[PDB]
C-alpha cells in the first residue's frame, strides 16, 4: 500500500514517494500508452535498510524475491562460482521466452554486496576468481540479451568500496541515500514502537513524547528502539529478586507500568548517541558579575556603547579599534568581555594564548589569521584580544620577544573586511610602556584607562555589595582608613577577602588589616 | 623513497575434473572373464 | 586437526583416488589385452 | 542449582547485576506479558578492559549457569584457511543448529550460546590494511551478514572479549549487534578483601592458616 506508514517505517516519507513515482511508474502505467533494473540503496548503519527491501518484495504480486547472504558464491574449485552465479537467472531467462513481454517481474537481493564488488582483486587471489566473478555478473546483467522482468537490489554500508564500474547506466540506474530521520520521524517512530504500550494503557500519563523527541538528538531508529528496550527492561527488573534464587512476586505485577523516570535513566545511564558534542566555554570569562564599586564602570561601558553604535552605524569607517589600558590585576578581561556581549551581535570570539600552549610562532599566526577569515563573513562582527604581552611573548631580559606574530598583528589591525561588511576589534593589556615602544599603539584608534580603588568609601562600598563584614568589624576598618591611603585591585580585594577568614573570629579583622597594610603601596 | 615490503599467499584446487568414472572397468573384466570360462 | 585435517584428508585422498585408480584401471586393461590374446 | 556465592567472581557486582538485569530479565519472565509487550531480546555482549580482571572467568561462569546446550568455544582466529573463499565455510558452520532447530521447533528453541574469545583478531576494520589478500574484509563481512540478517534468527546469545575496544568496526556495535557492552577494571578496598576471602577459604577449612593472619 501507499500508507507511507503502515509497514512501520518513518523519516523515508518523501523518499518513499519518490521511490514510487520513480521505479514502479512504467509498471503502473497502462501498457496500452507505453523499466528500471539496478537499484542502489546506501546510508549509515542502522536506518532500515533491509526494512525497504522487505517491504518492496512483499509489495508488490511477484514470484518470492531470491537472496544471497554475502560471499556465498565463492568456491575452492575452478569455475563452480560462475556456475552458481549463472544458476540463479534461469527462472527469469525461461519466462522471459514463455511469455514475451508479459513475464512476471522478478526479484534479487544482494545482501553485502560489496564483498563481491571490488576493485579487482589481489594479486595474490592464484587468478581472477574476484575480477571474473564480477564480470560474469555484469555480463549476465548487460549481455547482449536484453531482458525486462528482472529486478536487483544492492545494499551496503560504506559505499565508497563499490567499483565505479557497475554505477554506469544500464547497470545501477537509482540510487538512494538513506540519512538521519528528523523530530518529527523520532515522534513517529516512538508512537510505532509505543502503540504496543498505549494498546494496554502501561504507559503512565506522566510520559510526554514530545520532551522525549526534544531530548533525543541524533539517534537513529535503531538506537531509539534500543532505548525503549532498555527502560522495559528496567520496569520488569524493578520486580524481580534473584540474588539467592530467581522469584517473582506474581501479584503485584500486573501493575507493571513503565514511568518517565524509567526512560530518564535510561537515557542518563546506559545509552549513548554515538555522537560528539559542541562545547560552550565563553562563560567562564566572567566568574564573580560585575558590581558597580564606583562611577568609572560607567563611563567605560558608555564609551563601549558609543564605539559599539559608531561601528554600527558609520558609512565609511567599517574598521574600528579601541585599546583597555590598565594597571595589573584590575580586572580588563572581565569588562572587554561584558561590552562584547552586550553589542549582540550574530559574531563574537575571544582570542586568548589559553589555548596555545607549546605553539611556536608559525601555529600561533595561523590560528590568528583563521580565526580572523572566519569573522570576516559575517555582516558586522567583534573580536576581542586579550594579554597581548604574553601573545608576543616579552621579557624584560634583553629584551626577546617574537617579530614574525606582531608583523602579524599590526598588518591585521588596518586591514578592511570585503565590501559592505563591518569589524571590530577590542585589544587589552597591562603594560602600555613596551606597545608604545613597537610602534603598536598608533595602530589603534582610541585608548581607555581602568583604575584601581583609590579612597576607603569605594573600598568599604565593595566591601557591603560582597556583604562579609559587619557592626564593629566595619567601623574599625572605617576609622583606621579614614586618613590612609588605599591601593588595592579588585582581584586582590577578593583574594584578600579569601585569605582573612580562616581563623577565628577575634583575629580575623586584624589578620586582614595586615594583610592589607602589607600589600599596600603607592604609585 | 619508503621501500623493501613483503606478502602473502593463497591458492586453489583447480583440478576439479571427476576421474572416478573412467576407473570402473571391473565389470568388462568380468564379462571377458566369463567368456574366457 | 578438526576442519584442517578434515580438508588435507579429502584433498590427500582425492590425489590418492586419482593416482590409484588410474592405475588400477591400468592393470585392468592390461590382464583383459592378456587374456584375450589367449584365447586365440 | 544456582547462586552468587557458588559463583567465584568477586569484587565484580554491579557489572553482574547490569548484566542480568539488560539480559536475562526477558528470558526469565513469564511468556504471556513479554508477548504482550512485543519485545526483542537482546543478542550480544561486549567486554573489554586492562589485562586480566575478570573477562574470561565471567564468560565461563555465565555459560556455566544456563541449562542449555553446551557453548562453542573459538580461541584466537582458527577460523582462517589457506584456500580461496573457505573462511566463509567455517563461519557459516557456526550459525548451523540454531537455523535448524529455528525451522523444527517454531518459536520455543532452547539457547544457543558462542564465545568468540580475542575477537579484535579477527574482525577489524575493513580496508584497514594494505596486504596482498582480502580474505579478512570478507570474513567481516560474512559475520556482519549472518548475526543479523535478512531471515530473523532470535535463539542466540554471542559474547565477545578483548584489550583494545577502538580496533573493532563501527558496523559491528550499533544497537542490535552488540548493545551491551562492559568495562573490568580494578578493583577497591572491598574488592580486594572479597578477592582475599575467595582465595583463601580452603586453607581456613582444614586449619592450615595459623590464627595470627
Ligand atoms: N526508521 C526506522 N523505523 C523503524 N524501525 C527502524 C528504523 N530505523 C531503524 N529501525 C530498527 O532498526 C533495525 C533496522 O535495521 P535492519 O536490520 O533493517 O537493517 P540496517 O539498518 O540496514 O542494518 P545495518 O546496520 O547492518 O546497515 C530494526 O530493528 C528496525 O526496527
Ligand atoms: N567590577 C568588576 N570589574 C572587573 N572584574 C570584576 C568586577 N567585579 C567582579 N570582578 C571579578 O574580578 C575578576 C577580574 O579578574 P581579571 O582576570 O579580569 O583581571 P585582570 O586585571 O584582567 O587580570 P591579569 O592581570 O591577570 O591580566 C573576575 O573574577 C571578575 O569576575
Ligand atoms: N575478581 C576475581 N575474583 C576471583 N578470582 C579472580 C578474579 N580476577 C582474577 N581472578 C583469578 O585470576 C585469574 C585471572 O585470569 P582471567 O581468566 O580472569 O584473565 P583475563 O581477564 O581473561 O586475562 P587477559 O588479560 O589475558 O584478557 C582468574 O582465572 C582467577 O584465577
Amino acid at each position: 500500500d501507499w500508507n507511507f506508514e503502515k509497514m512501520g517505517i518513518g523519516g523515508l516519507d518523501k523518499e518513499f514517494s519518490d521511490i514510487f513515482r520513480r521505479a514502479f511508474a512504467s509498471r503502473v502505467f497502462p501498457p496500452e500508452i507505453v523499466h528500471v533494473k539496478g537499484i542502489l540503496l546506501y546510508g549509515p548503519p542502522g536506518c532500515g535498510k533491509t526494512l525497504l527491501a522487505r517491504q518492496i518484495g512483499k509489495m508488490l504480486n511477484a514470484r518470492e524475491p531470491k537472496v544471497v547472504n554475502g560471499p556465498e558464491i565463492l568456491n575452492k574449485y575452478v569455475g563452480e562460482s560462475e556456475a552458481n552465479i549463472r544458476k540463479l537467472f534461469a527462472d527469469a531467462e525461461e519466462e522471459q521466452r514463455r511469455l514475451g513481454a508479459n513475464s512476471g517481474l522478478h526479484i534479487i537481493i544482494f545482501d553485502e554486496i560489496d564483498a563481491i564488488c571490488k576493485q579487482r582483486g589481489s594479486m595474490a587471489g592464484s587468478t581472477g576468481v574476484h575480477d571474473t566473478v564480477v564480470n560474469q555478473l555484469l555480463s549476465k546483467i548487460d549481455g547482449v540479451e536484453q531482458l525486462n522482468n528482472i529486478l536487483v537490489i544492492g545494499m551496503t554500508n560504506r559505499p565508497d568500496l563499490i567499483d565505479e564500474a557497475l554505477l554506469r547506466p544500464g547497470r545501477l540506474e537509482v540510487k538512494m541515500e538513506i540519512g538521519l530521520p528528523d523530530e518529527k520521524g523520532r515522534l513517529q517512530i516512538l508512537h510505532i514502537h509505543t502503540a504496543r504500550m498505549r494498546g494496554h494503557q502501561l504507559l503512565s500519563a506522566d510520559v510526554d513524547i514530545k520532551e522525549l523527541a526534544v531530548e533525543t538528538k541524533n539517534f537513529s531508529g535503531a538506537e531509539l528502539e534500543g532505548l525503549v528496550r532498555a527502560a522495559q527492561s528496567t520496569a520488569m527488573n524493578r520486580h524481580i529478586k534473584a540474588s539467592t534464587k530467581v522469584e517473582v512476586d506474581m501479584e503485584k505485577a500486573e501493575s507493571l507500568q513503565v514511568t518517565r523516570g524509567d526512560f530518564l535513566a535510561s537515557l542518563e545511564n546506559d545509552i549513548k548517541p554515538a555522537f560528539g558534542t559542541n562545547q560552550e566555554d565563553y562563560a567562564s570569562y566572567i566568574m564573580n558579575g560585575i558590581i558597580k564599586w564606583g562611577d568609572p564602570v560607567t563611563r567605560v561601558l558608555d564609551d563601549g556603547e558609543l564605539l559599539v553604535q559608531q561601528t554600527k552605524n558609520s558609512d565609511r569607517t567599517p574598521l574600528v579599534s579601541v585599546l583597555l589600558e590598565g594597571p595589573p590585576h584590575s580586572g580588563k578581561t572581565a569588562l572587554a568581555a561584558k561590552i562584547a556581549e552586550e553589542s549582540n551581535f550574530p559574531f563574537i570570539k575571544i582570542c586568548s594564548p589559553d589555548k596555545m600552549i607549546g605553539f611556536s610562532e608559525t601555529a600561533k599566526c595561523q590560528a590568528m589569521k583563521k580565526i580572523f577569515d572566519d569573522a570576516y563573513k559575517s555582516q558586522l562582527s567583534c573580536v576581542v584580544v586579550d594579554d597581548i604581552e604574553r601573545l608576543l611573548d616579552y621579557v624584560p631580559i634583553g629584551p626577546r620577544f617574537s617579530n614574525l606574530v606582531l608583523q602579524a598583528l599590526l598588518v591585521l589591525l588596518k586591514k578592511a573586511p570585503p565590501q559592505g561588511r563591518k569589524l571590530l576589534i577590542i585589544g587589552t593589556t597591562s603594560r602600555k610602556d613596551v606597545l608604545q615602544e613597537m610602534e603598536m599603539l598608533n595602530a589603534f584608534s582610541t585608548t581607555i584607562h581602568v583604575p584601581n580603588i583609590a579612597t576607603g568609601e569605594q573600598l568599604l562600598e565593595a566591601l557591603e555589595l560582597l556583604g562579609n563584614f559587619k557592626d564593629k568589624e566595619r567601623t574599625t576598618i572605617a576609622q583606621q582608613v579614614k586618613g590612609k591611603k588605599v591601593w588595592i585591585g579588585i582581584k586582590k580585594l577578593l583574594m584578600l577577602i579569601e585569605m582573612s577568614l580562616q581563623m577565628d573570629p577575634e583575629y580575623r579583622v586584624r589578620k586582614f588589616l595586615a594583610l592589607l597594610r602589607e600589600e599596600g603601596a603607592s604609585p | 623513497a619508503s621501500g623493501i615490503i613483503m606478502d602473502s599467499s593463497i591458492s586453489k584446487q583447480a583440478l576439479s575434473e571427476i576421474e572416478t568414472r573412467h576407473s570402473e572397468i571391473i565389470k568388462l573384466e568380468n564379462s571377458i572373464r566369463e567368456l574366457h570360462d | 586437526m578438526a576442519e584442517d585435517a578434515d580438508m588435507r584428508n579429502e584433498l590427500e585422498e582425492m590425489q590418492r583416488r586419482a593416482d590409484q585408480l588410474a592405475d588400477e584401471s591400468l592393470e585392468s586393461t592390461r590382464r583383459m589385452l592378456q587374456l584375450v590374446e589367449e584365447s586365440k | 542449582d544456582w547462586n552468587f556465592e557458588k559463583m567465584g567472581i568477586g569484587g565484580l557486582d554491579k557489572e553482574f547485576s547490569d548484566i542480568f538485569r539488560r539480559a536475562f530479565a526477558s528470558r526469565v519472565f513469564p511468556p504471556e506479558i513479554v508477548e504482550q509487550m512485543g519485545c526483542k531480546h537482546v543478542k550480544g555482549i561486549l567486554l573489554y578492559g586492562p589485562p586480566g580482571c575478570g573477562k574470561t572467568l565471567l564468560a565461563r561462569q555465565i555459560g556455566k549457569m544456563l541449562n542449555a546446550r553446551e557453548p562453542k568455544v573459538v580461541n584466537g582466529p582458527e577460523i582462517l584457511n589457506k584456500y580461496v573463499g573457505e573462511s566463509e565455510a567455517n563461519i557459516r558452520k557456526l550459525f548451523a543448529d540454531a537455523e535448524e532447530e529455528q525451522r523444527r521447533l517454531g518459536a520455543n528453541s532452547g539457547l544457543h550460546i558462542i564465545i568468540f574469545d580475542e575477537i579484535d583478531a579477527i574482525c577489524k576494520q575493513r580496508g584497514s590494511m594494505a596486504g596482498s589478500t582480502g580474505v579478512h574484509d570478507t570474513v567481516v563481512n560474512q559475520l556482519l551478514s549472518k548475526i543479523d540478517g535478512v531471515e530473523q534468527l532470535n535463539n542466540i546469545l554471542v559474547i565477545g572479549m578483548t584489550n583494545r575496544p577502538d580496533l573493532i568496526d563501527e558496523a559491528l556495535l550499533r544497537p542490535g549487534r552488540l548493545e551491551v557492552k562492559m568495562e573490568i577494571g580494578l578493583p577497591d578496598e572491598k574488592g580486594r578483601l572479597q578477592i582475599l576471602h575467595i582465595h583463601t577459604a580452603r586453607m581456613r577449612g582444614h586449619q592450615l592458616l595459623s590464627a595470627d593472619v
